[PDB]
DNA sequence: TCGTGCTGAGTGATATCTGCTTTGGGTGGGTGGGTGGGTTGAGGCAAT
DNA sequence: AGCAGATATCACTCAGCACGA
């Protein structure tokens, strides 16, 4: 029944597959030329019903499986794609020598197929996604058919150096040689069709390793997580190679070119969202810090000495003699008790016999982690989930030709681009998709931060390229977005709308940076952004960031750094009236139990963290502790414990300004916690609990008086 | 390339096959005879075989009779360190194996096993005896096949095997006096018997 | 149309399409297309004759009762390119295939042929490529390899499990029989019904049995490079391969190259390392047949039924003899006399069994007594090339036990067992013996009983036990002081004894003299010898007829149709006497032994009379004649005579020739 | 936006039962190996 | 007797709501 259906429907494709074509061997030229079967057109349109009638209508990828088992991409399209691309590009050569000699017979039959064998790797290429309601088949297939198109990626990069991408070009520059109002709808659906090819070729990458939880994991455990295909590495299908790829083809300049030309020589509906989702997936997995730092020996020899300072840290902790000397502690406790430890360092050491004393120990707190596959949410790997530090690892070349591409997009068209995708959301808010609303807000955070950053460095190229984030259509499309996407408890549409209005905040403090009279028009701006409404908003965020991921509280901490900042100056600066703005109101507003605690489980984490983030999570305890004199908040043993950790030499490196701010910190508080001590021995117990909500004695504990 | 010319200038030499014979063993001294000899056996003849199987020689046998330091040995050193394969061995061999093959075996369970012998070690090469007026009896009868069939024919317990001696001896013998007594022939001043004295191709 | 019965082309069976050649040929339509194509190459082959190769071996194969095709790989590869490296590349499946298109072609001839034999396999002949176990890699793993080697050890042959049935411990289910590898165990982990960790007992209401054995392969010491430990490797036979090779002897395996998971090697090495064998496809017989390598097939003494009429062609002819005398050892310019006495050894005489209680030799010994030049080991080489079983001993390097049979403890089993040895791998053969008066005494005297009796005796560790040694033997010696003295009697030119010297049917003394004439013509044959051998004086197809050129100039009868033709007389040719001059005989051995009374003379016993007899019956089997005639008993007659009187003396020769002129 | 239960099914965890196998010795074998031990006595063989 | 794998029955965490403050 279903097998040996799936026995005749792979049979009958592997037939279609052999049928289709294949090298012409009789030749003596070598390497053999590819040669079309006389059914090949017929072919392709029979494998595309397949497709439409059994893919799709009845809900499984059995097809898919089926076509990729018999390598119909890799050795029938492919080359049927790179032959007819040097045959056009041989007769534009022999153009060039006479435009009146031509070498090409049934021309419209040549690009019939080839416009089909996009068609087809279109179809093989989209993006797959996985849904509650997904059958059974469907949910089965994941996993190979994402390695089957790991596969593909690398062939159609790799194969003659990925002529296939000047073959799309081609075909998009067939539709671009007529003009706008003589495009018929079939030369649009074309452009289309080559912008979903680049954007698949973009976004394809590695799935997720699932594991069915029906059972408490065995005494063996995990192995390891690999979802790679025999002969295909990292190497293969990382963003390094398709930057090769596009620069060695011009995929770049022909990107530039549409983009530049966006809503003026076409039409914009169709070629508007294409563009932003092919770019979201260009810079997703990019950090900006990197693209602005031989050199190499330089890093090399710091890191080592780094590793050198961290195993001189770490011997301490080892003995000298061997295992099995035998060395035995008893150690006394403030009353007549004796505790028996185990090694030299404990005879040697005090602060080691008690911390072998805490390790010694078997039982453990359960800890709870809610966690939620990025691929349930049909996402791809973005900033949100990627662990922070993890950098994209580009060649010299290669980093120089991104660059150039991303501030020749950035100085040509982005704003045209950005203006368009607002327009269109806007007017279609409701039919928006998580994906979509995530990416928009993605793309626009990493396109302001990346010219607010090369701005810093250079003195030329300047935020009037990136000056339509300013205007109010986009500001109120992105505060809406974030408004309900809290409402409606939808935390990674959240955490998305939080870093575009982290982006947004940076951005309005330089341009009141600029110009203050030309910056009236932005106080406007910053009065309607700092609404009561967003205050509490805002103010929230934090409050809730501790039961998330760590990229979350990060981009919490980050949002709170930056509304200070811009209400601290404005307040100074001038008056603000949304309601005026009472800065110390908001300030106070901040000041909670939710909050204090939000960092300390963000500081946790900080073997992972660079020095800015460090930097902000003590500028907001500053001031907490001196601006605000709301110390009693402070006065816990998360915080005693993790700053112990901070300042251990087994923690921090010495030669390091983190340390500095956490020495300073750490002496102003300590400072505090003794001169309260001293007053009030009640504290000493108070230490290891958590506030008091008592009208009659809350005020004593919070203040001493 | 320009080893190639080297090559051909030596070629187009008037005097070539005279200086081939005084370039060989030059610390050697006034032995120009014994020289052309060596010089031959190291050019060697070409092998041939019939028509069913019948395998020719195509090796050249050399034996250097002489009396005490008359430089025998050294001849034979000097093959040894110019030749690709040789082996140094003497009549009185102190292994085993001797000159030929010999069969060895592990004790218990282990069956016989082959061991190498100098005949054997020189495959395609050439095989230099120090004394051959010296070789054992087994040695004596045993080299009668490797000298002409170019092969070691051993058939012991649970082991038979045909073994490759593609060689060409080399061999240095003392006269059975004291001296070389020039009244007497060469047959007499020499153990060797008529068999093995026509087995060798110089004298 | 059902798409399960749909087929390819040939050039489209070229293109693959799959992620591996097993995939791509285990496909329903490329299989179907295969085995199309493997029958029609069976079926359509022709040779340069033009006939069905293969017909006519199927029909021999169906004639013999045996379930072995044999397919020459060259002829595949020429027909069929594509198939002949998917059979290199893919040898399991491949032969799967072909085993099953040989079934359809043989039942094609004999349709009722599955109550014979239930399948038909399919051996290779000729793989172009060949391996030392020493170059076997990694590379070479499931493909198909030509080894060489000696066959150390072996094992006694097993019935194995064709297919496995499994049934559930708890549940009780009986789960479907399952195919036995030959190489490692089938075990099923996951019940399909069940579902159960558990294991499953093994039964099984009925069960099909397969022969199997297991070799020890081992370098041949030829081979080895001089003074280097062997590499070894364990062979696997199967069904119909089982006891065609034995202990001792030399051979070329061709099989699968196959890995399998040894706990133990890994325990032991360290490291994820792998066992290795072979399972052999076909097996060829390379002792003695060194010279023999440039032709073709698993056996070249086998014959075919067109070269079976050629072979009685060339008999019914009247000079037969004198053909098959004139090529024995053809570079060798004369001892015509040392030819006719090689042949006759070669072709033997019948054996005889009196109403079960008188058992007479069957076999002819020939002994050479000659100069140091005069071509001895020559003729000896030449004779162990033609012969069918040949082995070939030195005089010190045979020990007593080394010839006849030989006990040792087994290694395994910690037991005494016996070994064969020289005799016992020359059954139905030749021993030949160079440097026989160099021999050792103790030796010697070990083929004593051998010679005659055509058995050997043990009594040795509480083995008693008797072989089968039914091998002639031909010896090379050299006359006492290295060369022959004419002027005294045979005795005295050699220090055998009076038996070893009456086991030998025919005794060849060989002279060198100086002659004029003699001189020049024997330097005239080896030079012309010489310049016909020199190495530089279709492709294959002109190869052969250049060297067939020049055989023709020295030899009447090809060489190896002489080898067939000597096997095929040997095994289906038993002369019998029934028409015979009694009086002649009589008077010949009574003469004989009167002129033998004298001392030191040449012994003369019943045993030469008997040796007449079997003389007479080896020339009548040189014809292919199913009765001795008159002329061939007249012909030994003669050879016997002139052996006789060229054993006496230069004084009284004169007088014996005079004397025998009757019979000569 | 704190405090105090009541509900709750999910995500554990740890207190709790079900089947080998072993020593060494042929009362597990030689398709587990002999470099994981046993192992002194007789016997046959080659070099001597 | 001891050891390694497994079953199943034992609690505990975050989850969230009704009252009132
Ligand atoms: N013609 C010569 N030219 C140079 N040195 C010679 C000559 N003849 C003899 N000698 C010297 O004789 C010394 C001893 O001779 P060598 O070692 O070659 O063996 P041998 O004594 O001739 O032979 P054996 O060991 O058989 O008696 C060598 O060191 C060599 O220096
Ligand atoms: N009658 C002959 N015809 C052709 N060649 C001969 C003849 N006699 C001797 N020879 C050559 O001389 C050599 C004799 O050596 P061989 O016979 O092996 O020595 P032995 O006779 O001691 O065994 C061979 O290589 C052979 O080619
Ligand atoms: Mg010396
Ligand atoms: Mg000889
Ligand atoms: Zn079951």
């Amino acid at each position: 029944a279903a097998d040996f259906s799936l026995t005749v429907l792979r049979a009958r494709i592997a037939l279609l597959a052999t049928a289709i074509g294949g090298p012409d061997y009789t030749s003596q030229i070598d390497p053999p030329p590819y040669k079309l079967g006389d059914d090949c057109l017929a072919c392709l349109k029979d494998l595309k019903r397949w497709f439409k009638l059994v893919d799709d209508q009845q809900k499984r990828w059995d097809v898919a499986m089926a076509v990729a088992e018999y390598r119909i991409l890799t050795d029938d399209l492919l080359p049927i794609l790179i032959d007819w691309e040097n045959k056009c590009s041989l007769a534009a050569k022999l153009a060039k020598n006479n435009p009146d000699h031509e070498e090409f017979r049934n021309k419209a039959y040549y690009d019939k197929i080839a416009l089909n064998c996009l068609q087809l790797l279109v179809l093989m290429t989209w993006p797959l996604i996985v849904t509650e309601q997904s059958s059974s088949n469907q949910i089965t297939l994941y996993g190979e058919l994402k390695k089957h198109q790991l596969v593909y990626k690398k062939t159609i990069l790799s194969m003659e150096s990925g002529k296939v991408l000047r073959a799309a070009i081609r075909l998009a520059l067939d539709v671009i040689k007529i003009d706008r109002l003589s495009r018929t709808p079939r030369d649009n659906m074309v452009l289309k069709l080559v912008l979903n090819f680049f954007r698949n070729v973009i976004a394809i990458e590695p799935g997720e390793f699932t594991i069915n939880t029906k059972k408490s994991m065995p005494k063996k455990g995990i192995t390891s997580i690999d979802t790679l295909p025999p002969n295909v590495s990292m190497d293969d299908i990382s963003l390094n190679t398709v930057i090769s790829s596009f620069h060695k083809n011009k995929v770049f300049g022909f990107l530039l070119t549409l983009t530049s030309s966006l809503s003026k020589e076409f039409d914009q509906d169709f070629i508007n969202i294409p563009l932003l989702e092919i770019m979201f997936y260009f810079t997703k997995d990019v950090n900006q810090e990197l693209l602005f730092p031989t050199s190499a020996g330089f890093e090399l020899s710091k890191l080592l000495q780094k590793e050198h300072q961290m195993r001189k840290n770490v011997i301490k902790h080892t003995s000298a003699r061997h295992s099995r000397f035998g060395g035995l502690l008893s150690i006394q406790t403030p009353d007549k008790t004796r505790l028996t430890v185990s090694g030299s360092q404990a005879l040697v050491d005090e602060k080691i016999a008690l911390q072998k004393l805490d390790d010694s120990k078997k039982w453990n707190k359960r800890i709870i982690k809610k966690h939620q596959s990025v691929a349930a949410e049909g996402l791809p790997n973005s900033l949100l989930n990627s662990q922070t530090g993890k950098a994209i690892f580009f060649t010299e070349s290669n980093g120089k030709h991104f660059k150039e591409f991303i501030n020749n997009f950035i100085d040509s068209g982005f704003n045209i681009l950005l203006h368009s995708v607002t327009n269109y959301f806007t007017t279609e808010q409701d039919r928006m998709v998580t994906l979509e609303q995530v990416e928009y807000l993605l793309f626009f955070a990493w396109f302001v931060k990346y010219q607010l950053l090369r701005s810093k460095i250079d003195n030329s190229a300047d935020i009037k390229q990136v000056s339509e984030a300013l205007k109010e259509v986009t500001f109120i499309l992105v505060s809406s977005l974030l408004r309900s996407a809290y409402d409606l408890k939808n935390w990674t549409v959240t955490h998305a709308g939080m870093i575009a209005f982290n982006e947004l905040l940076n951005l309005v403090s330089r341009t009141k940076a600029a110009q203050e009279e030309d910056s009236t028009d932005i106080e406007f701006i910053v009065s309607r952004l700092f609404s009561d409404e967003r205050i509490q908003l805002l103010s929230n965020l934090p409050k809730i960031g501790s039961k998330y991921s760590l990229q979350f509280m990060k981009s919490c901490i980050e949002l709170t750094h930056s509304v200070l900042k811009v209400l601290e100056q404005y307040s100074d600066d001038k008056t603000l009236v949304i309601i005026e703005v009472n800065f110390q109101k908001v300030q106070a507003n901040y000041m909670t139990e939710p909050v204090i605690e939000t960092y300390i489980n963000f500081l946790e984490r900080f073997r992972e963290l660079e020095d800015d983030s460090i930097k902000k999570v003590f500028s907001f305890f500053h001031r907490v502790f001196v601006q605000a004199k709301e110390q009693a908040l402070l006065f816990r043993f998360d915080l005693i414990i993790l700053l112990r950790e901070m300042l251990s030499p087994d923690g921090l490196d010495r030669m390091s300004r983190s340390r500095k701010y956490v020495s300073q910190f750490s002496d102003y508080f300590l400072a505090r916690l003794k001169k309260r001590l001293k007053k009030s021995p009640a504290w000493f117990v108070g230490l290891l609990f958590p506030p008091l909500h008592n009208s009659e004695v809350g005020f004593y504990q919070r203040y001493g008086e | 390339s320009d080893e190639i010319n080297e090559l051909k200038e030596m070629v187009k030499d008037e005097h070539i096959y005279d200086k081939l014979v005084r370039s060989i063993a030059p610390a050697v001294f006034g032995h120009e005879a014994v020289k052309k000899g060596i010089l031959l056996q190291m050019l060697g003849g070409v092998h041939k075989s019939t028509v069913e199987g019948i395998k020719l020689r195509g090796d050249i046998n050399i034996c250097v009779v002489g009396d005490p330091s008359t430089s025998k040995s050294q001849f034979l050193k000097y093959v040894v360190g110019f030749a690709p394969r040789s082996v140094y061995t003497s009549g009185k061999a102190s292994s085993a194996a001797g000159l030929t093959a010999a069969v060895v075996r592990d004790e218990e369970g282990g069956d016989y096993t082959i061991e190498a012998g100098a005949l054997m070690l020189a495959d395609n090469g050439i095989c230099c005896i120090d004394e051959f007026d010296k070789m054992d009896i087994s040695d004596q009868v045993a080299i009668h096949e490797a000298m002409e069939q170019q092969t070691i024919s051993i058939a012991k317990a649970g082991i038979h095997a045909t073994l490759n001696a593609r060689t060409s001896i080399l061999a240095a013998a003392n006269p059975v006096g004291g001296r070389y007594n020039r009244k007497l022939s060469l047959r007499g001043n020499l153990n060797m018997t008529a068999p093995i004295m026509s087995r060798f191709d110089l004298f | 149309i059902d798409p399960l019965r749909e087929e390819l082309t040939l050039e489209s069976l070229s293109n693959v399409k799959a992620n591996s050649y097993s995939e791509w040929i285990t496909q329903p339509n490329v299989s179907r297309t295969i085995a199309r194509e493997l029958k029609s190459f069976l079926l359509e082959y022709t040779d340069e004759t033009g006939r069905s190769v293969y017909g006519a071996r199927i029909r021999t194969l169906g004639e013999m009762n045996s379930e072995s095709l044999e397919v020459n790989y060259r002829h595949l590869a020429e027909s069929k390119a594509i198939l002949a490296l998917f059979l290199a590349k893919c040898p399991e499946e491949m032969l799967k295939i072909f085993d099953l298109v040989a079934m359809e072609a043989t039942e094609l001839h004999y349709p009722d042929y599955a109550r014979i034999h239930s399948e038909i396999h399919v051996r290779i002949s000729d793989f172009p490529t060949i391996y030392s176990l020493r170059e076997l890699r990694e590379s070479n793993l499931s493909s198909l390899v030509r080894v060489t080697g000696v066959v150390t050890r072996r094992t006694g042959v097993f019935p194995q499990l064709k297919y496995v049935k499994f049934n559930c411990l708890k549940c009780g289910s009986i789960l479907g029989p399952f195919f036995q590898d030959s190489n490692e165990e089938i075990r099923i982990s996951f019940c399909t019904n069940c579902k159960s960790k558990g294991p499953f007992r093994v039964n099984g209401e009925k069960t099909v049995y397969r022969n199997y054995q297991r070799v020890t392969l081992q370098e041949a010491p030829g081979t080895v490079p001089p003074g280097r430990l062997p590499r070894h490797r364990e062979v696997i036979l199967l069904a119909d391969l089982v006891d065609v090779s034995k202990p001792g002897e030399e051979v070329e395996v061709t099989g699968i190259y196959k890995n399998n998971y040894d706990g133990n090697l890994n325990a032991k090495n360290g490291f994820p390392v792998f066992a290795t064998i072979i399972e052999a496809n076909s097996i060829k017989r390379r002792e003695g047949n060194t010279a023999n390598e440039g032709e073709e097939g698993l056996d070249v003494f086998s014959w075919t039924e067109e070269e079976e009429r050629e072979f009685r062609k060339i008999s019914r002819d009247r000079g037969i003899i004198d053909k098959i005398i004139s090529s024995m050892a053809p570079s060798i310019y004369g001892h015509r006399d040392i030819k006719t006495a090689v042949a006759c050894s070669l072709f033997g005489g019948v054996p005889k069994n009196v109403n079960g209680k008188h058992s007479i030799r069957g076999d002819i010994n020939v002994l050479l007594l000659g100069d140091p030049g005069t071509a001895k080991s020559q003729i000896l080489k030449y004779v162990e090339k033609t012969a069918h079983r040949a082995v070939f001993a030195t005089g010190q390097g045979a020990s007593a036990v080394g010839l006849t049979a030989s006990v040792r403890k087994d290694p395994i089993t910690k037991e005494w067992t016996l070994e064969g040895g020289a005799l016992v791998l020359a059954d139905k053969g030749v021993c030949l013996i160079d440097e026989f008066d160099k021999m050792n005494d103790q030796d010697r005297t070990s083929i004593h009983e051998a010679m005659e009796q055509q058995s050997i005796s043990i009594s040795k560790a509480g083995i008693v036990t008797t072989l089968q040694a039914r091998c002639s033997i031909i010896a090379a010696a050299n006359p006492n002081g290295g060369r022959y003295n004419s002027t005294l009697p045979l005795a005295q030119n050699v220090s055998l004894t009076e038996p070893i010297l009456s086991r030998f049917d025919i005794l060849c003394v060989v002279r060198d003299l100086v002659d004029e004439e003699a001189d020049e013509r024997l330097a005239t044959f080896v030079v012309d010898s010489h310049v016909r051998s020199h190495p530089e004086n279709n492709a294959r197809q002109r190869r052969l007829q250049r060297q067939r050129k020049k055989e023709e100039e020295i030899s009447p009868i090809p060489q190896e149709l002489l080898m067939k033709y000597i096997h095929y007389a040997r095994t289906k040719i038993y002369p019998k006497l029934h028409q015979m001059d009694m009086d002649k005989v009589s008077r010949v051995y009574a003469d004989l032994r009167r002129e033998s009374i004298s001392t030191g003379s040449f012994p003369i016993t019943v045993r030469h009379l008997e040796s007449i007899l079997r003389i007479a019956e080896s020339f009548a089997k040189m014809r292919l004649s199913e009765f001795v005639s008159s002329y061939d008993l007249d012909r030994a007659i003669k050879v016997v005579v002139d052996s006789f009187v060229d054993a006496q003396k230069v004084s009284v020769r004169r007088q014996l020739r005079r004397s025998f002129a009757i019979y000569t």
